[PDB]
């Protein structure tokens, strides 16, 4: 239980102690196995040279099986089996960590809201790595374990399914991420503005409304015509954050399974803008 | 020691001078050209000084050509002995072509690079045998691939640019594979490779498209999946993307030069340059399949690749970083002999 | 730890030690089984010929 | 005096122009001089968007509506009203309306006696919009660099501007902004869940206080940011996300004119190796 | 085809509309939770309670407070304290004018809520905000300046007194108020104070010398209730509008 | 008054401020004369020819 | 102001006014130097011929 | 601000002012050095010919 | 005054700061003379020719 002056300026200064418990130890074991697999595959990909590892770490990854393997339960190791093992161990560690958060909420007498907000992110992660590859029958549709590689996977996923900008659930997830940033800036600024009135002590304001909660409500009522309460704004933020990953999982489930081209889907439904033909005589040379 | 309150205004002035530092440090701003419709932002982003420097580069200056002799005289096939591909040229034009070729391929090494120093008739060096197939390839490109290289045409300068080895050539496993034993498979990607624009994209795509006829068309032509049409291809999309990095770097252009990002698939929304690029892909594949690869037995081990394969050409071999080779300078009008086989 | 070092449980809590050991053993067993499945000669469900070369 | 506790707070004061003429409410909304200017600019802009919608020859839907900026050949000049001038006027009205909204929030804060953290944070979104439609276009010498005012066409603008650098994911400022946006959602989920768990402990449990709130995070991650530190952290995260978005867009075109992946040659070929 | 119901409809469109229904239900639920304080509404002209449907006002939820008691929301309690402010004509939206001293009366930015008349407690049941002179387990970090002994300057550039003690939150280890002995003792909320360690001064620009002499004081000199806290904080917040002007 | 000075501190500050501003303006004028002798500022009818 | 109007500092803070004036002067000087650097004739570091057409 | 204006430090505290002034001077020096590096004639590290046209 | 520094300590500080600034400006003038002797930085009418 050490102290931290620099962290004590933005917030509290105490770091620890941390309670791991049984599920915490299990999650750490699973996750360390996953991290060891990923990192050792990265280090072997530069022929064990740590100079080249330092040079190329953003470009390095553990790569999923190729499409030639399909949904083979355990492909050959150096052909995606390492990726499948790392994904299994990471998923087990993440699920055990979710159970750990649920249990920590229960043992403190607190509600399990953080656990069910983590469940949305776990749902998105599972759709990204396991659930969608199972339905499409190919491990190759899953992100690599790498810094620049999962950005490449992101771009190539958008390109493969025709401009994921035209995925309505991608639009909704972007709206919810922008709204998460919007709502959290709103709430941070509002609570900081009424911090002179005791507004940072929100739970005390929930069971006993003070002038801080009243003025925080009235600022937004006079600004945009409606407001929340000291507790309801946290439900607003919680739901906005949950919807990000919920719509993300929903829009990734629908890509390739029910919709294969999103721009053409928007064209069918009157969503894609039509632009004046600046290039009048361009056709497909292979037609 | 007492804590000094932060001078907000002084640090604001320091912030302004740091903004000035950033402006002098990182740009006179790039120059834009608009190719498509307003609000789309389809066009080229170029630094004016760098674009001017690349146009004023020595490789982009086509050497001056001497006045062409009238094609009415003794042919080269009767004056000379071993001239199977240039037996229809007048001997004066044959000598002019030899001088031009020396200026284009081996100006430093001179006439002796491709010829025996004491016998011009002897086909001793491998360079003469390679140069004969070079001549045949240039004639084939000019006569048969006008859909791409016309009206500028191609000569020995288009690829070689004054040195015997063209600047942008490639081999099969041009990027060394990573991984020791059962660990570290890079899958032909996940490296800081300049073939993929220094991205972690597939850096060995030229073999699938400029030597093989693999499909670059990943985007479906229907909004909904079909029963027999594949529903996957994200990793296959990375191969197309890496190939498009190669294409963009070889021409010094961005994706919007040939595509509307709204849909990379729709040709009706694409600039007419995408049609020329399609013919360029077909022509590069034809070059590699027909001329450059069957030359592997004629090369020494010093010229081959890590896989023992012949050197091959790509988009960047001719263009050398410009939308057109030498930015559009005509090179075939001065040499009608290189425009068609005899 | 030996058959006669029964005083270890005065220093290590039996409950947490057993749970951590169970977690470690399950992870090790899964890792080894997956490593066997990840090789041609030892994937018993893929059933490649034993002579793998 | 609409809420059950609002009557005692509805007093005179807070005006930034020094006058009582506009000091009044219409329904729940407070009207100021800047409220009037906000409505002026807003109705002008909305009516011009409707005009551009009904004058579109392709009969677009609400999604396909697009008021595009002028051509890059018009430079920083003035375009015909149907050739980019409408976009220019809507941009001016939008900037005016957003600044007026921020100033009206300043007025409301002054009336309520609270800090100006909210107008200051909204000024970051206003700065992002300005850097996208005014500053970056002037840095590049043409208003045609701004995004079209359409629900779906501004997505196409974003896509084509990103593919002008062949891989926008490799922009370092873009990476920082995405990291901060995802961290803002993570922190908002954690904070909302913690406050909801403290306020709704369940059946048979009392409402938990600051000790339980700090204990939950010290027991989970190993550090507790506090109840005042979490809101500062959230405001800082959102503002950093928008600031790094502004940086990444101001270095794309004005600074970087080539592919974004090759910018990392500074690290791949750092003088060390 | 795979994901189609017709030549126009398809699975993604139906899933999108299902999410639209779910999102609109969630927004309705959230707006119901927004109405747990301040509703039902009242008119700006006579204070008549406006009728709100039972589908917009949720049933009261009970908060079991940590130190005992049950708070319900909504609670049918309405703030009906007499506001010492007037307006000419009961026109909807017309702002009010304080009759006397708005800071002492609590009008506008000086208005405060009738919170609990008991001090805030901790988990173990001991007073949360106490002066540092009473607790020996709490000290000030040596890396930060000590506010005690610093001169206190109001918004009129007048030294109104000196800092005698600091009131610390025992649940968060943070200084909540500054006990200032006026040159007779007042509590200055820390967010309303700016420290200068080079000149050893504390500037409270929201107060004048006249306003400091009328700051509400706690009944006890080592104990402050939530209502006293709320009143003092509201006084200093209303000083931003009513003091230097 | 409104700032806290007493018309004597203000007089001394204005003395030093007036000298500093006058010196800065004189240096600016000298620099402008030098920059005009380098290259004249305002074009003729035919421009910079 | 003028050489005689010394009472302006009873209305304008002598320090915040100096900070604001320094910021304005730095910004103006940077802007004008950048404007001179952005034109062929007055860019003294590029050294183009003065007669620039 | 001259040699005799010693009471400027009664308005600007040296401890909260000299760090900002040093930062400003360092940034200005970097700005001018990079401005010289950004032109062909004054980039001393590249060593281009003095006569640049 | 508003700083709390004594009028004599401020005088000493200004003396030392004045010497430091004068030395800095002398070094800058020498550096500018050396840089002009290396490559003059005010072009003539013909430019850098
Ligand atoms: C299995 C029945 C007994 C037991 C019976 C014995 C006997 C007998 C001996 C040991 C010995 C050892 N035991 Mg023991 N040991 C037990 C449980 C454990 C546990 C545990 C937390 O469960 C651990 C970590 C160990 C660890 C160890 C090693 C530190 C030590 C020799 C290392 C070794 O052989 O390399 C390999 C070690 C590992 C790969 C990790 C340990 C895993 C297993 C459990 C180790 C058992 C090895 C032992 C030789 C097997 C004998 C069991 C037969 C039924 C006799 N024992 C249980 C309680 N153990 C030897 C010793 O200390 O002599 C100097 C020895 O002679
Ligand atoms: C360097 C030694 C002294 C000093 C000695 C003098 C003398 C002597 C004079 C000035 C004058 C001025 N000083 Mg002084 N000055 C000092 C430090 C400063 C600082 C600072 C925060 O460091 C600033 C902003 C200034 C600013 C100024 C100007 C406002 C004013 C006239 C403008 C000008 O000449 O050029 C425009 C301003 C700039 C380009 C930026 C200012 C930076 C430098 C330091 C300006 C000083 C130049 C000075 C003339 C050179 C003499 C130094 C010799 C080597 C001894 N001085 C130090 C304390 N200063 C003149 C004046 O008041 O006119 C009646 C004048 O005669
Ligand atoms: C420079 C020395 C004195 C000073 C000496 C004088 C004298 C003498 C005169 C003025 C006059 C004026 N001064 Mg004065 N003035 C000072 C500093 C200022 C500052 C400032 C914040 O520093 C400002 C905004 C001004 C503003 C003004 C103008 C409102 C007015 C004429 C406007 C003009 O000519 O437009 C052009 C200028 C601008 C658009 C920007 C203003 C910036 C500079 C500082 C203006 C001063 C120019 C002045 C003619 C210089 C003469 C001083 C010589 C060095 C002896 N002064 C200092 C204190 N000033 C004139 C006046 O009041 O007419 C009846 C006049 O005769
Ligand atoms: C609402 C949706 C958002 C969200 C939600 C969310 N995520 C969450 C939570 C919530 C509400 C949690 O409660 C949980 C959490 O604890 O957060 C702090 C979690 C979480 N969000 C995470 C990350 C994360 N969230 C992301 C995103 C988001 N999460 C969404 C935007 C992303 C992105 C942008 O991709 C990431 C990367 C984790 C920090 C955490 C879950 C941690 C976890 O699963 O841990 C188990 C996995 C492991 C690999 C274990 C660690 C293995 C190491 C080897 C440990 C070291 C062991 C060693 C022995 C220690 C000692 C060493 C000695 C030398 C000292
Ligand atoms: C800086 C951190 C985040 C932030 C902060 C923030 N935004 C804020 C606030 C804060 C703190 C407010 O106080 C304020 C508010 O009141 O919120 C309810 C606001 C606000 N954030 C808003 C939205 C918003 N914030 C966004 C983002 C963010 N806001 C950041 C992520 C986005 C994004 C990413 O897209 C949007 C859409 C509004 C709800 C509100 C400001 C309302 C406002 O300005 O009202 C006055 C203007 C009008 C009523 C309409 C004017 C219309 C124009 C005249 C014509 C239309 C022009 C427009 C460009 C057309 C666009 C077409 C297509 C591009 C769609
Ligand atoms: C002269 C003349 C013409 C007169 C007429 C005058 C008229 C007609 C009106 C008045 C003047 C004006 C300018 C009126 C404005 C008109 C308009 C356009 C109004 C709407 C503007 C607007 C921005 C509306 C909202 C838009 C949206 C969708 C915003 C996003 C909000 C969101 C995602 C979630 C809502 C969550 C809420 C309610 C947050 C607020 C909130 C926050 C952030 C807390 O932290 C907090 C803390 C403690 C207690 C309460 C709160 C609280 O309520
Ligand atoms: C040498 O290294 C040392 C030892 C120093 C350790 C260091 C390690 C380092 C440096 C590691 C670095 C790792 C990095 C940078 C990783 C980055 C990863 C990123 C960015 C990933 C992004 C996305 C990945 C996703 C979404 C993956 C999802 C995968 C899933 C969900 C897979 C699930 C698989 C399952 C459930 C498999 C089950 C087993 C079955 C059932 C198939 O068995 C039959
Ligand atoms: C490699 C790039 C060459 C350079 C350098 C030079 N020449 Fe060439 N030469 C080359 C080829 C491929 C051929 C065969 C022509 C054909 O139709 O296949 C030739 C041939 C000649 C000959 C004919 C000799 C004979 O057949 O007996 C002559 C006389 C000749 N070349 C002259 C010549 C001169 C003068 C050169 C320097 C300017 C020169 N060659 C360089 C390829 C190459
Ligand atoms: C002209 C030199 C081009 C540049 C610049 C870019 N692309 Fe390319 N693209 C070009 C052609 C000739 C083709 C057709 C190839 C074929 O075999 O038909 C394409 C096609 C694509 C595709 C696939 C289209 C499909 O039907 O699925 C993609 C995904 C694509 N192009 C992407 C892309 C990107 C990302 C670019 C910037 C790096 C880019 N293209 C530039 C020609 C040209
Ligand atoms: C040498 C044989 C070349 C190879 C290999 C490639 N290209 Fe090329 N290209 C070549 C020439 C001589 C010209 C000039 C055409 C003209 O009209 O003068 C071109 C031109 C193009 C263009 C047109 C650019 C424009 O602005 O219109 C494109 C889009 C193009 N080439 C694409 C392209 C690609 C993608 C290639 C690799 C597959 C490629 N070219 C190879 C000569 C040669
Ligand atoms: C564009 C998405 C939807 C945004 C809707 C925001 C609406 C905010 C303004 C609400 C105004 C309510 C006015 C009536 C309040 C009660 C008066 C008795
Ligand atoms: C309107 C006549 C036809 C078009 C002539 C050219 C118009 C564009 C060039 C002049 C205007 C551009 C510069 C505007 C600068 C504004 C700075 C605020
Ligand atoms: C940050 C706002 C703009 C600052 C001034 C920009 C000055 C350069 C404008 C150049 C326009 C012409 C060249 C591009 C076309
Ligand atoms: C037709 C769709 C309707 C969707 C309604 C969604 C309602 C969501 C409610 C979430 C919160 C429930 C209450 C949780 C209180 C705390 C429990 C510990
Ligand atoms: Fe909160
Ligand atoms: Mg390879
Ligand atoms: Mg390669
Ligand atoms: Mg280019
Ligand atoms: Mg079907």
């Amino acid at each position: 239980s050490t102290l931290s002056y620099w962290l004590g300026k933005i917030g509290d200064a105490q770091i620890g102690p941390i309670y791991l418990g049984a599920t915490g130890i299990a999650s750490l074991i699973f996750g360390f196995v996953a991290i060891e697999i990923i990192g050792l595959n990265m280090l072997a990909s530069v022929d064990w040279n740590p100079v080249e590892f330092l040079r190329q770490f953003p470009w390095l990854a553990l790569e999923p099986p190729g499409p030639e393997h399909g949904l083979r339960a355990m492909p050959p190791l150096n052909e995606g089996g390492w990726w499948v093992m790392a994904g299994f161990f990471l998923t087990a560690s993440i699920l055990l960590w979710w159970v750990r958060t649920w249990q920590r909420a229960k043992d403190l007498g607190m509600g399990t809201h953080i656990a069910w907000a983590f469940a949305s992110a776990i749902f998105f992660y599972l759709v990204l790595g396991f659930i969608r590859p199972v339905m499409l029958g190919s491990w190759s549709e899953a992100p690599p374990f790498g810094i620049f590689p999962h950005l490449d996977w992101t771009a190539a996923f958008s390109i493969r399914y025709g401009n994921l900008y035209y995925n309505p659930f991608h639009m909704l997830s972007i709206a919810f991420l922008y709204g998460s940033a919007l709502i959290f800036a709103m709430h941070g600024a509002t609570i900081l503005s009424v911090s002179r009135l005791g507004g940072d002590r929100e739970v005390e304001q929930i069971t006993d409304r003070g002038t801080a909660a009243e003025r925080a409500a009235l600022f937004w009522r006079w600004t945009m015509g409606f407001n929340a309460t000291m507790e309801s704004i946290h439900r607003w933020g919680w739901w906005c954050a949950v919807f990000v990953t919920l719509t993300a999982g929903l829009g990734i489930l629908l890509s390739g399974t029910v919709v294969d081209n999103w721009y053409l889907w928007a064209v069918k439904h009157g969503v894609a803008p039509t632009y004046p033909d600046v290039f009048p005589g361009v056709t497909d040379p292979a037609a | 020691s007492p804590r000094a309150p932060v001078w907000v205004g002084g640090w604001f002035v320091v912030g302004l001078i740091t903004i000035g530092l950033l402006t002098v440090m990182m740009g006179p701003a790039g120059t834009y050209t608009q190719s498509g419709y307003r609000g789309l932002m389809m066009g080229e982003v170029d630094m004016a000084d760098e674009l001017a420097d690349d146009m004023a580069a020595p490789k982009n200056q086509v050497p001056a050509a001497s006045e062409r002799f009238p094609d009415e005289g003794p042919l080269a096939g009767e004056v000379y002995v071993n001239v199977p591909v240039l037996a229809h040229l007048s001997a004066d034009n044959f000598n002019r072509l030899m001088v031009a070729i020396t200026e284009w391929v081996s100006p430093e090494e001179g006439c002796n690079y491709c010829h025996d120093p004491d016998d011009l008739t002897a086909e001793r060096p491998y360079t003469k045998i390679v140069s004969r197939r070079m001549l045949e390839m240039v004639m084939y490109l000019n006569s048969q691939w006008g859909d791409h290289v016309a009206p500028s045409g191609v000569t020995c300068w288009t690829c070689h640019r004054g040195n015997p080895v063209p600047e942008n050539i490639w081999f099969k496993n041009d990027d060394a594979d990573g991984g020791s034993g059962a660990l570290g498979n890079t899958f032909g990607q996940n490296a800081a490779s300049w073939d993929a624009g220094l991205s972690a994209l597939p850096n060995d795509v030229m073999e699938a498209y400029l030597l093989d006829d693999q499909n670059l068309r990943i985007t479906p032509t229907n909004d909904l999946p079909m029963n027999g049409v594949t529903q996957i291809g994200t990793k296959q999309a990375e191969w197309t993307y890496g190939m498009m990095f190669h294409i963009s770097k070889g021409l010094g252009v961005n994706c919007t030069y040939c595509h509307n990002s709204q849909s990379f698939r729709v040709w009706e929304m694409s600039p007419p340059a995408r049609v020329t690029a399609w013919h360029g892909i077909q022509m590069t594949r034809a070059i590699n399949v027909d001329f450059l690869d069957p030359l592997q037995p004629e090369y020494p081990a010093n010229r081959l690749g890590p896989e023992g394969d012949a050197p091959k050409a790509n988009c960047a071999t001719c263009h050398q970083g410009a939308f057109k080779p030498m930015y559009g300078e005509n090179v075939i009008d001065d040499y009608p002999s290189l425009a068609a086989p005899g | 730890m030996t058959f006669s070092t029964h005083k270890v449980w005065l220093m290590f809590d039996p409950r947490s030690t057993l749970v951590a050991l169970a977690a470690f053993l399950v992870v090790l067993a899964l890792l080894i089984h997956f490593l066997c499945l990840g090789h041609d000669r030892f994937n018993w469900l893929e059933g490649n010929p034993a002579a793998t070369k | 005096a609409m809420l059950s506790f609002e009557r005692k707070y509805r007093v005179r004061g807070g005006s930034l122009i020094g006058g009582d003429l506009f000091d009044f409410w219409v329904g729940p909304f407070y009207v100021g001089f800047f409220g009037v200017t906000t409505l002026f600019f807003t109705f002008v802009g909305v009516a011009l968007i409707a005009y551009g919608w009904v004058m579109d020859p392709s009969d677009p839907t609400v999604w396909q509506l697009s008021i595009a900026p002028p051509d890059l050949s018009y430079g920083l000049g003035f375009a015909p009203l149907m050739e980019g001038g409408l976009w220019q006027i809507i941009t001016i009205c939008a900037v005016g309306a957003f600044v007026s909204w921020a100033l009206r929030e300043v007025e409301i804060c002054r009336k309520l006696g609270i800090g100006f953290h909210v107008p200051f944070a909204f000024s970051f979104a206003i700065a992002a919009y300005v850097a996208l439609t005014v500053v970056r276009p002037m840095l590049l010498g043409a208003w045609g660099h701004g995004f079209p005012y359409g629900i779906m066409s501004h997505l196409d603008w974003v896509s084509n501007v990103g593919y002008q650098f062949l891989h926008f994911h490799y922009n370092p400022g873009h990476m920082l902004g995405i990291t901060f946006f995802f961290t803002t959602a993570l922190a908002l989920a954690m904070h909302g869940g913690l406050i909801l768990s403290a306020a709704n402990p369940g059946k048979g449990e009392k409402v938990k206080g600051p000790e339980h709130e700090n204990t939950f995070f010290r027991d989970t991650v190993g550090y507790s940011i506090g109840t005042l530190g979490i809101h500062r952290l959230g405001l800082i995260l959102a503002l950093s996300a928008v600031f790094w978005s502004i940086v990444c867009m101001l270095i794309s075109g004005p600074v970087w004119t080539k592919g974004w992946p090759e910018w990392w040659n500074w690290w791949y070929e750092l003088p060390i190796w | 085809m795979i994901g189609d119901f017709s030549s126009y409809m398809d699975v993604a469109q139906i899933v999108l509309y299902a999410f639209w229904i779910f999102l609109f239900g969630v927004i309705f639920y959230l707006r119901r939770e927004d109405r747990r304080e301040g509703y039902p509404l009242e008119r700006d002209t006579d204070g008549k309670i406006m009728s709100i449907g039972p589908w917009n006002l949720p049933a009261p939820k009970i908060f079991y407070k940590p130190q005992g008691g049950t708070y319900s929301a909504p609670n049918a309690a309405r703030d009906t304290r007499a506001i010492k402010a007037t307006r000419v004509g009961n026109f909807p939206g017309a702002p009010l004018d304080p009759t006397g001293d708005p800071l002492v009366d609590g009008v506008g930015p000086a208005a405060y809520a009738e919170r609990a008349d008991t001090p805030d407690k901790t988990l173990e049941g001991r007073t949360r905000i106490v002066p540092l002179r009473t607790d020996a387990d709490l000290w000030l970090a040596p890396e930060d300046p000590d506010p005690r002994g610093m001169a206190v300057v109001a918004g009129c550039r007048t030294t109104v007194g000196a800092v005698s003690d600091v009131w610390v939150d025992r649940a968060e280890n943070i200084i909540r108020y500054l006990e200032v002995s006026l040159g007779k003792t007042v509590l200055v909320p820390m967010p309303m104070a700016v420290f200068n360690d080079l000149t050893r001064t504390v500037t409270v620009k929201s107060m004048d010398a006249k306003s400091f002499a009328n700051v509400p004081t706690p009944k006890s000199a080592e104990q402050i209730t939530l209502r006293e806290e709320d009143r003092i904080q509201a006084y200093y917040a209303g000083g931003t509008l009513y003091a230097n002007k | 008054s409104s700032t806290g000075l007493t018309e004597a501190e203000a007089k001394e500050f204005h003395a030093v401020y007036s000298q500093s501003a006058a010196g800065f303006l004189a240096v600016c004028a000298v620099a402008h004369v030098l920059a005009w002798m380098w290259r004249p500022f305002w074009p003729g009818a035919e421009g910079w020819v």
